[PDB]
């Protein structure tokens, strides 16, 4: 029924995907025992997109939980909702990262993935038409950016047809959270521009800004982060489960989106974001919400979208709602906007619907984007990475696990590649 | 003994195929479930629905209709909603992967294994028939699996019965308004693909039929429903001379024998009138006069074409109700004397009138009222290739760099396409622009 | 937090909201012996839906003078056989159906057929073989209703011994 | 006065018959335990049940058919079943140790002495009967006991018997889907025996039956009980000829002569229509025409042949319910214009077409819907020699290598009869080759 | 009394020469030995193998081809193989060092102490000859040894013999890939060499045929044996008119009179249908029109050459089977009505027709299928100047740097000869590109 499964790897992965389920669970109306407790019959038809079944009436989510420790699953199951991920599902090395990419990627990684490739291979074989896979982690740790993409690329290899779409957190340079960041960033994301179909990127710094100035929370914690990109989550696959006046589908957002192959990296957002002091004062409407999706500070990635240009964008409304105001909305910004949308491609702009809202709201958007000014945080990265590099600092880690400047060297070279292909479009013209 | 065979191939066929029928069943006076409520009984000696529906033999009727999509959404939904008792369950012929808004996925690799079962059902379906006179076929362009199911289905029934007329109420997009950014590509393929296998061809872009909308019914805040209402009474008021009393009975095939000249020239627009609300209806005239004059003006028209800036060739325009073929000519006769609409110098007459007995019926929960009197137009003119002008500019412009070219090349699709393509659109615009001159 | 949950094609047409727990034991008994399977149309029933009793023309008469016909077609030298005609035609029409019991819906369903002239029998121009021996045949769908019967000229017992 | 005599050899065989005879019992409206419940029940000339059962002297009715089998799980199963009442307690005749899929066990060994009780049996049986018409068997010739006891039954009765018709409708393992691992060698001994001592022989090959089942039922899962339904429906539609009035009734007797044109030649293949279900019965038209143009469809084969490849030579169609001979010779005449179709140049008419007015019976808990009109169709084609060609290719691969032959030496009967019956197969396909060649 | 001489030069000629010579045999009814079989019916049909073989008086026969190469291992594998039987065992010339792909090794210094044998059996194959029409020559372009023999065979015999027919069936290289590196030098200096010096060349580079053989075939692993297959089936579907009766005879004499408006131009290239799977148990029929279409098709033409980027000249097209003129004539009216398939202004007529009555014959263990009718076809178009280009550049490349040219100088060959290689091309190219241009 054109399902997907889900794979989790790393701490942050792990966090995201814990909260992701219990969102979605709450969407279907699964009580944490895994009984089905709804009230109308929309939420059981197309319930096998995301949960496989099980006897005595049960459902389980076709997630995956891969970590080099076990300290987080231990936290993960242990929290609510820990009932519903069957423990087959477990993989787990015992020595950690060391937020060591090559320890993640081909020591350990390289000798413990085959467990992990067998359950993917099974869970893969188990469903009926598979749609694609969906991928959550962090690029700046060991586990997950290590054997993550590693996994990644032995997906791609076994099943060249299907679509992979990842959530890749990614450092931004002002929250310093490891000191050899750049070296794993890079590491990992070299091998992403050969196999990921879909890339968005998350920054910690853009969730802190929206949750203190539009949520106005005076103590975020980690749990308000991750509803919100749970949400952003659960809002691209609305379309695929529940009617809707245009369904669109991933493969239709990647076909749609994608000009060239290795322009697949994207931000994203979600509307609408209010505080919790103004939640009745406001008119909730399709005006409304297109003004606050477009605007710069909504957007999840640290990258300032105004100092570059749009090349696509899709929206995804959800609700009861008439086209009209949909259609000459998107219109209408990009007539005002015309500097901010590259002139050579005529009509921009992605238009879905599907007709069920989020609980306990009326009208969602959910905005995915391709611009141009994603690649200041490419050029950051880099030049740190080139002032770590120059004198080969924390270099011996690395190379006491059979390491190589050369493919260092290749690695930046392509984010260099990259970023140049990826500039010089903003200033062609037909 | 009249039959007319149906066909609604995408997202957008299934959404106006669901409105049309309804409207048929409200007409023909059959019940959602599908069973006449008696009371049409003493000998019956009418079939006035063998057209559209053919009887199980005792009690219900079912449409002569298939419906095709890739993705099994609205097919389940129409499957599970109030008509599950109406349509024939392994005629609603589901796909199991989305085209993905590309023409290769639905013309070169997924394609191959629903056509074979659409032409075997397309088979057994005329074999009941006994005198057939067409196949009605209703898709979106700007769509993967519409455009390219679309087109192998053409080309199918093209080799297949071959003589056999076929009309396609195409969904176009619009100039400005529109869902997709890759819809130029398939729509020229798909023009490429239906200009040497339809007889005739139907603008029904959206935004015209927004702005009337607006402007006649003034509702603000319209969605697809009522543009599928709208072609619906369209497609109605078209067929109903074949299953209902007339002073000038017209039939199908009195449209590839009088609105079109040429082979190559058989695209036309449609207008429709009158369209007003129940609250106006009845402080207006409603005359015969007003309803023809007003189906002529420019913003009444179902496509975004501005007559002005053409001219034209074959009007043929299907009167319903009361009306009177005195006021039917001394209408037309003021419309030649009338100078804003002039016509190609080849052509001195250029009108075809029908005229049936039937009024239109109200459906309801709609936005039209109960009118005596109504009249549909279709128009053959030459200034439509302002439309295939700019959708060249839009693909070519794109074009030029080689966007969007992967996608269709890994999945099997010849680049070379695009270019011959490109060729026959300039040729038909060529020809478009070399009728219009004088003689 | 409410789910709501009434798509656009729902609240456009309807929603079914039924199956009581009678209702299907009610409904089960219609197929005990309703049979699938047809006839074929006997032809020349197959018809346009005819409308008008008048030929080229509305028939509608009214008050008003400016679309009453025989109002309007009175300017003849002599009275139109037709108009009149007509009206004899219905008025004997809801007699016929008022003999059997129709209602129609309208009297026009029942004039298709109360107009013909054809006697149920032959009037000795052509051989009486009837109306056709299927036309007086009825039908039940039991279970062995058509077994042989085996009578006195084949009900034989003893098979003589000798020639 | 006209009886026929049922044999029931193998498992499957028995499961075949358990079907068949719940089937015969509810159409002539007998109860599960013998007797007949409407009271109203007349004597004199009401006697049509005689061709299946027979009065008992007092009260109840005891079918004219018997059981065999090696292994007593089954009939111990019939013996404790709903049944009980109905079957005489000495006619289930139960062997006690099982083949094991080894032919030579049941022909050789074992099935000696079960062989002289079995026609003790038919015997006694056949006395009472006064008018017989002629013996039909079931066997799975991919069964050890199943094949040694259809064979030395069918030899004992060639020579006990001479000239009574007999019809075998054997279970041929299929060309891929199969359970055991050593049915080419029996299957190879049991056509041996069964080419010369057997005057029709009907396929009933398994994987057609699923996926008949799996398109027009609708059904993902189907097992037995479904397959053994089918093949009861398709023996009622034969014999309700002998015991059901009709405009033109045919009789055993009547089909041989009209089938088989050479004595060597006697296998064919059958094919049933429609198969509907309960759903499926309202939106559907079901006239003589679709149904018979269903009936030739390749893929509503009995058995797993293409008769695309091969010529026809003789068919025999029964119809029944409400059909009539014009009808039904519209559609022969369509069928004779088809192409796709095509006769031997020797056979210009091949038809044999039978009519009954007994529309077939529902069998309650069933799958299958009902209608008034069903065909039953029984055609000897060419094309009948690939299961032949494909059962010999797997009998080669594990012959050049003498796999499992030790035990079929060890119990008595010598190697030399595999080379007989190849040889014997080989000549079958050359005359099956040569009958459809042009002169 | 009509013959033709075949030349099988270099490695990919005596591939194949082999694959050919099979289907020869294989057609004629001549087994490997080269004895004729008695057996067979009748016998001796009129003189149809003296086209290709000799009698010899009593007993078997001898092909009309010679096999030269500098390299032995072929010729042993040839004299090792079945057709050790067969073949003249003097007329298989090996030398003993390879050229080593070097076109100065196997044009100076070593080719010339074989080409004077090859001379004097080129006599004494002649001298037998009575009514010879021509030779055929085979050779891989891009092989050195091959190259430089074919070359220098080919001025020797221009003055030997003088207005004689020569057809050459070169192996030119695939646009992109290829397994060769100095293959640019050698294609250029062969063509330099043979422009001037035959009367019919055909292109036939590798990588279309592989295209052809994947997306027709649906073989995903097929190997140089299979295309060696194709080539042949085209020579015997092009040469059976000199052997074979039909409707409309053309000899080899009727292509260069046919196919070259201007001597230089004399570059065709192939197009064979229908090519269909062995594989499938249906082949249905196909029809004339399905063949031509597919024949035209530009993906399924032998070289990778697109025609749609230039314009045609010459089109001289083979039928064989059970054709029929006017499906022929009614074929040729609808590929004229086509807009893709575009002519030169000056040629108003420019098709050829030949029909002949033997079907194709099929090759035991091939991949081909049989059928009744097929088609080949040879073009001579303005597209052809893509592939000069392309190795113009490629071999511009080559020389910028003055890249391996010392291992040209070395054996003798002036420096400069490649200066009169890149004037002949330019100049080749040039006439091209004035050839299309319209008055
Ligand atoms: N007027 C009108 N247009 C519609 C409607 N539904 C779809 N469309 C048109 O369809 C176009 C996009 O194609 P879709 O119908 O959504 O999808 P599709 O044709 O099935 O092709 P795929 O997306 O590949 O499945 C839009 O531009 C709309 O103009 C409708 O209900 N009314
Ligand atoms: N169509 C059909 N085939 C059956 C059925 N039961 C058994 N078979 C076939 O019988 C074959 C195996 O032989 P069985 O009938 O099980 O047993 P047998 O023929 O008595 O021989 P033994 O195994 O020695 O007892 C299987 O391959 C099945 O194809 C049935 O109910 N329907
Ligand atoms: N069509 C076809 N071409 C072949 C085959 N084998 C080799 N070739 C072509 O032959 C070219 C090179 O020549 P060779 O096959 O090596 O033999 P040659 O022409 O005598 O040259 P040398 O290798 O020096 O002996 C390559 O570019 C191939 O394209 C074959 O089996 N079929
Ligand atoms: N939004 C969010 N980010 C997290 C969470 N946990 C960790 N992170 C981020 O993950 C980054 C560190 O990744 P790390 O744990 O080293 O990756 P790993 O070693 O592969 O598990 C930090 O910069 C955090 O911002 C979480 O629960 N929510
Ligand atoms: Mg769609
Ligand atoms: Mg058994
Ligand atoms: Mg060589």
């Amino acid at each position: 029924m054109r399902e997907i499964v889900h794979i989790q790897g790393g701490q942050c992965g792990n966090q995201i995907g814990a909260k992701f389920w219990e969102v979605i669970s709450d969407e279907h109306g699964i009580d944490p025992t895994g009984t089905y407790h709804g009230d109308s019959d929309l939420q059981l038809e197309r319930i096998n997109v995301y949960y496989n079944e099980a006897t005595g009436g049960r459902y389980v989510p076709r997630a995956i939980l891969m970590d080099l420790e076990p300290g987080t699953m231990d936290s993960v199951r242990a929290g609510p909702f820990g009932q519903l991920f069957r423990p087959d599902n477990f993989v787990f090395g015992q020595t950690g990262a060391g937020n060591n990419w090559a320890k993640g990627h081909y020591t350990e990684g390289a000798e413990l993935i085959d467990s992990v490739l067998d359950v993917v291979r099974k869970e893969a074989e188990g469903c009926d038409c598979l749609q694609g896979f969906q991928i959550t982690h962090s690029l700046g740790g060991g586990t997950g950016s290590g054997m993550g993409t590693l996994l990644i690329s032995k997906v791609r290899e076994e099943y060249p047809d299907r679509i992979m779409e990842t959530f890749s957190v990614v450092p931004s340079p002002k929250v310093s959270d490891t000191v050899v960041e750049p070296y794993n960033a890079t590491l990992s994301v070299h091998q992403l521009v050969e196999n990921a179909d879909e890339c968005m990127v998350i920054d910690n710094e853009a969730l802190y800004d929206i949750c203190f100035r539009t949520l106005k929370l005076t103590t975020p914690t980690y749990g308000d982060l991750n509803h919100l990109v749970s949400a952003a989550m659960s809002g691209v696959t609305c379309c695929l489960r529940f009617p809707g006046q245009l369904n669109s589908d991933l493969r239709k957002l990647a076909v749609n989106l994608i000009p060239f192959p290795r322009l697949h990296f994207f931000m994203i957002g979600f509307a609408p974001l209010t505080s919790r002091g103004s939640q009745q004062y406001r008119a909730l409407t399709v005006p409304e919400l297109t003004q606050q999706m477009f605007d710069a500070k909504n957007m999840m990635c640290a990258a300032d979208p105004r100092h570059g240009r749009y090349l696509t964008a899709s929206a995804l409304f959800r609700g009861r709602m008439s086209t009209k105001e949909v259609d000459e909305q998107m219109l209408n910004v990009q007539n005002k906007n015309s500097s901010y949308f590259v002139e050579w491609i005529p009509n921009n702009i992605k238009s879905s619907i599907c007709d069920i809202p989020p609980k306990g709201l009326k009208m969602a958007v959910t905005f995915v984007g391709n611009s141009t000014a994603i690649q200041e945080m490419f050029k950051r990265v880099a030049e740190q990475f080139t002032a770590m590099f120059r004198r080969k600092a924390f270099l011996h880690w690395y190379t006491g696990e059979g390491m190589d400047e050369m493919e260092f060297t290749e690695a930046e070279s392509n984010m260099n590649d990259l970023v140049s292909e990826y500039q010089q479009y903003q200033d062609a013209t037909a | 003994m009249r039959e007319v065979i149906s066909i609604h191939v995408g997202q957008g066929g299934i959404q106006v195929g669901n409105a049309c029928w309804e409207l048929f069943c409200l007409e023909h006076g059959i019940q959602p479930d599908g069973q006449m409520p008696s009371d049409k009984t003493i000998g019956g000696g009418d079939d006035a629905f063998n057209t559209f529906f053919s009887e199980t033999g005792a009690g219900k009727h079912v449409p002569r209709a298939v419906f095709l999509d890739l993705e099994p959404t609205v097919i389940d939904e129409v499957r599970t909603g109030t008509y599950r008792q109406l349509f024939h369950p392994e005629q609603l012929i589901s796909g199991k992967e989305d085209a993905a808004n590309n023409f290769a996925r639905g013309h070169y690799t997924i394609g191959k294994e629903i056509v074979d079962l659409c032409l075997d059902r397309i088979r057994k379906l005329a074999d009941n028939c006994t005198g057939l006179q067409g196949f009605l076929v209703f898709n979106s362009v700007g769509g993967g699996t519409g455009s390219g199911l679309g087109s192998l289905l053409l080309e199918r029934l093209s080799v297949d019965y071959g003589k056999k007329s076929k009309l396609g109420f195409t969904i176009y997009p619009s100039p400005q308004v529109s869902t997709a950014v890759v819809e130029p590509y398939n729509s020229i393929l798909s023009t490429h693909s239906l200009l040497e296998h339809t007889d005739v061809a139907v603008m029904l872009d959206n935004e015209a039929i927004y702005d009337i909308c607006r402007r006649n019914l003034d509702i603000e805040r319209p969605t697809y429903t009522n543009l599928n209402r709208l072609i619906a009474q369209v497609i109605s008021s078209l067929t109903a001379s074949l299953r209902f009393d007339g002073a000038l009975n017209v039939d199908i095939t009195e449209f590839q024998t009088n609105l079109v000249p040429y082979p190559r020239i058989h695209f036309m627009l449609s207008s429709y009138a009158p369209i007003i609300s129940a609250e106006k209806a009845y402080h207006e005239q409603l005359s015969v006069a007003e309803i023809t004059n007003s189906a002529f003006e420019p913003a009444n028209m179902m496509a975004k074409c501005d007559p002005r800036h053409g001219k034209y060739m074959a009007c043929s325009m299907m009167y319903r109700g009361d009306v009177v073929p005195k006021d039917v000519n001394a209408s037309i006769a003021t419309i030649k004397t009338k100078r804003t609409i002039q016509f190609v110098d080849w052509c001195p007459t250029g009108f075809k009138v029908g005229i049936n007995y039937q009024p239109p019926t109200v459906v309801p929960g709609g936005d039209l009222a109960k009118v005596m009197r109504a009249v549909c137009m279709i128009s053959n003119s030459t200034a439509i290739a302002e439309v295939f002008s700019r959708l060249d500019h839009k693909f070519d412009l794109m074009y030029a760099k080689r966007a969007f070219v992967h996608w269709y090349v890994g999945e099997g699709m010849e680049e070379g396409e695009f270019s011959e393509a490109r060729e026959d659109l300039a040729a038909l615009e060529k020809d478009y622009e070399e009728v219009g001159i004088e003689t | 937090e409410k789910f709501f949950g009434m798509t656009t094609y729902q609240q456009s047409f309807s929603r079914p909201l039924k199956e009581t727990a009678h209702q299907i034991i009610a409904q089960s008994e219609k197929k005990i012996n309703h049979f699938a399977g047809t006839n074929e149309r006997p032809v020349h029933q197959q018809s346009t839906k005819m409308t008008s009793v008048l030929t080229a023309e509305k028939y509608k008469n009214e008050q008003e003078p400016k679309d009453n016909t025989s109002i309007q077609r009175s300017w003849l030298p002599y009275k139109d056989k037709a108009l009149q005609v007509a009206e004899n035609n219905l008025i004997k029409n809801q007699t016929l159906n008022q003999t059997k019991g129709f209602t129609p819906f309208n009297p026009l369903i029942t004039y298709k057929n109360n107009m013909s002239q054809v006697q149920q029998h032959d009037i000795a121009t052509s051989l009486p073989i009837g109306s056709g021996e299927h036309s007086d045949q009825k039908r039940t769908n039991q279970p062995g209703e058509f077994r042989h019967v085996r009578t006195d000229v084949t009900l034989i017992r003893n098979k003589p011994v000798t020639k």
